């Protein structure tokens, strides 16, 4: 049972719950910025 | 309205150090969130309210 610490000092499954994640978040503001073919972006301009 | 930027926030005192040409500052995924007062040559945060 002591060399288990060895092993860690993996865990990916749970850092690609994070990524998954914070990509989709990162993703949905960044098209915040598209036209769509529209004159502007900004719904005050 | 900073000569041109429309925005809505609290104003408050920043601790950032802008370049000696540039008028205002952008967070990552590229929204406002600094300028600097034309008048008084100070650079504020806009947080939301």
């Amino acid at each position: 049972i002591g060399k288990i610490q060895d092993s860690l000092s993996a865990l990916g499954k749970l850092q690609d719950v994070v990524n998954h994640n914070a990509q989709a978040l990162n993703t949905l503001v960044k098209q915040l910025s598209s036209k769509f073919g529209a004159i502007s972006s900004v719904l005050n301009d | 309205n900073f000569n041109g930027l429309t925005g809505t926030g609290v104003l408050t005192e920043s601790n950032k150090k802008f370049l000696p040409f540039q008028q205002f500052g952008r967070d990552i995924a590229d929204t406002t969130d600094a300028v600097r007062d034309p008048q008084t040559l100070e650079i504020l945060d806009i947080t939301p309210c």
